[PDB]
Formats: C-alpha cells, structure tokens, sequence
C-alpha cells in the first residue's frame, strides 16, 4: 500500500482496488435492508466511498429500477454506486441481471455487480462480465 | 467498534480512511506529506516525446495504440486515450475519443507539445479524396 494525492490536494491510499475505482479502498458491502435504502446508498456515494445497493428488499425488476434512479437523481454528476444481489434464489437473479443489462444499455452508472451467498459458475460469470459490460466484478466466496 | 450513535457515513469512513493515511504516512513517508507523490486524476488504472508521429496498420495492437497516445504522465490526454466511458448528463457511455482513435490503415496521428499537457494537440489524419 501507498499514498497518492491529486490537484485538489486529497490523500488518497494508492491500493489496487482504489486504483482501479478512483476512490478510497473502502466499501460499503450490499446490506438487506440497510443499503436498500436509496438515500443510503446516495449518501455514501456522495460521500465518496463505493457502496452496493442491495436487491435483498427488492423484489421486482420495476422496484429495483425505481431505486436506481432514486439514487441517480440524489447522486451528483458522474458518481457510480454498485448492486448486490444473491445467488441462492434464481428468481433474483433472472429479474436482476436482465435488468443490470438493460440499464447498463442505458449508461446507467452501475460501476459492479457484487454476487453474494455464492459463486457463479464459469459459463454464469462469464456471461455476467460479458453482457453487462460492468467495471468489474465482485464475488463473495465463502 | 459499533459506538457512537449516529454518526454519518462521510464521517465514519473519513475517519477509517484519515486514520489509514497517517499511519502509512508515519511509517512509510515519516510524516511528511511532501513525499507523496501527485498525479492529476486518481483513477482508472486496470489491475492488470514532445513531437510524435504514430501510424495505425492492419496488424497494429489497440491496446498499444491506445497507451503510446495516452503518453507516460497522467493528464487529460491519458483520460482520454485510456478512460473506457465518459460522463454523459448523468450517465455513463463509452468514449468517443478512443472510438474516434480506434485504430486503422492510412490513420497517421500527430501529438505536438506532449510534454506540456495545457498546449499538447493531438491531429488525426486519415486518407480523404486521395
């Protein structure tokens, strides 16, 4: 680990993952319900730290996009936040990775996708880091 | 380390983060914040000449092409010739100057003042009406 700074001045820890995304090497990781909340999820991103809105407390693919622009509109200009989602119930991911490509297609700033409670398979994370065209991809094995 | 009741998120990883720099900063720099080392952006690194003239072929790597534009020093140059998407209004789209650049046969690309980054220029040329 090192530390970098910018023109503005601010201190950053030059670390891999902060490398990549441009902010501190912090998360806040998806929390049902905690980052359910857009306004948290905002707030964080305002902040300047990466944060994943959870689908936990989401249950459609219209709730789930009405949060996302909840959080574009609170968000200012050019900031990117992350989705969590879980793999133990199909039914989350079938609504889910459609609709990340949708937007993703629209631009939206979906900086990740963040799998939890397992690991895709091979042709599955394959699939992810093709058709949704994400920053990168985060995997929580266990 | 769940306390204090409250406290906003901006605080509390301002904090952790504050508390990570002046321990690196202790240790590794010896409180000196001089020794840190400056670039203008911070951000879109992958895990993985004043006066130049380059050529696109056939056979040339984009990935090359893209980094020999881009140049050494961190600049609005590098963010263009590196940087995979642009901030539309609100939204996230991919570059037009790596798209404009992509690389091709007849592409001849002039970078002049490339040390200083406020007068660098960068003319692209390609084959029109011979």
């Amino acid at each position: 680990p090192k530390l970098i700074k910018n023109k503005s001045g601010k201190i950053f820890v030059e670390t891999k993952f902060s490398k990549l995304i441009g902010r501190p090497p912090l998360l806040v990781p998806g929390m049902t319900p905690c980052t359910v909340s857009p306004d948290f999820v905002a707030a964080t991103t305002n902040a300047g730290y990466t944060i994943e809105l959870a689908g936990g407390g989401y249950f459609s693919a219209a709730g789930m996009t009405a949060a996302i622009d909840s959080v574009v509109s609170q968000i200012e200009k050019g900031s990117t936040f992350g989705i969590n989602l879980i793999y133990v119930n199909p039914f989350m991911l079938q609504w889910g990775i459609p609709l990340i490509k949708e937007l993703r297609s629209k631009g939206y700033p979906i900086q990740f996708l963040t799998i939890g409670a397992g690991v895709p398979s091979l042709e599955v994370a394959s699939e992810y880091i093709e058709t949704l065209g994400l920053k990168y991809l985060g995997l929580k094995p266990g | 380390f769940t306390k204090v009741i409250d406290e906003p998120i901006k605080s509390i990883m301002d904090g952790i983060h504050d508390g990570h720099i002046k321990k690196l900063l202790h240790q590794y720099y010896g409180d000196d914040e001089s020794k840190i080392p400056a670039v203008e952006y911070f951000g879109g690194e992958s895990p993985v000449e004043d006066s130049a003239v380059f050529k696109a072929t056939s056979s040339t790597d984009e990935e090359s092409w893209f980094k020999a534009l881009a140049g050494s020093e961190i600049n609005w140059r590098h963010a263009s010739f590196l940087c995979s998407f642009i901030t539309q209004d609100k939204m996230f789209v991919s570059n037009p100057i790596r798209k404009v650049f992509k690389p091709s046969q007849g592409m001849v690309v002039e970078i002049s003042n490339g040390n200083t980054s406020s007068k660098t220029v960068v003319t692209l040329s390609e084959p029109v009406q011979g």
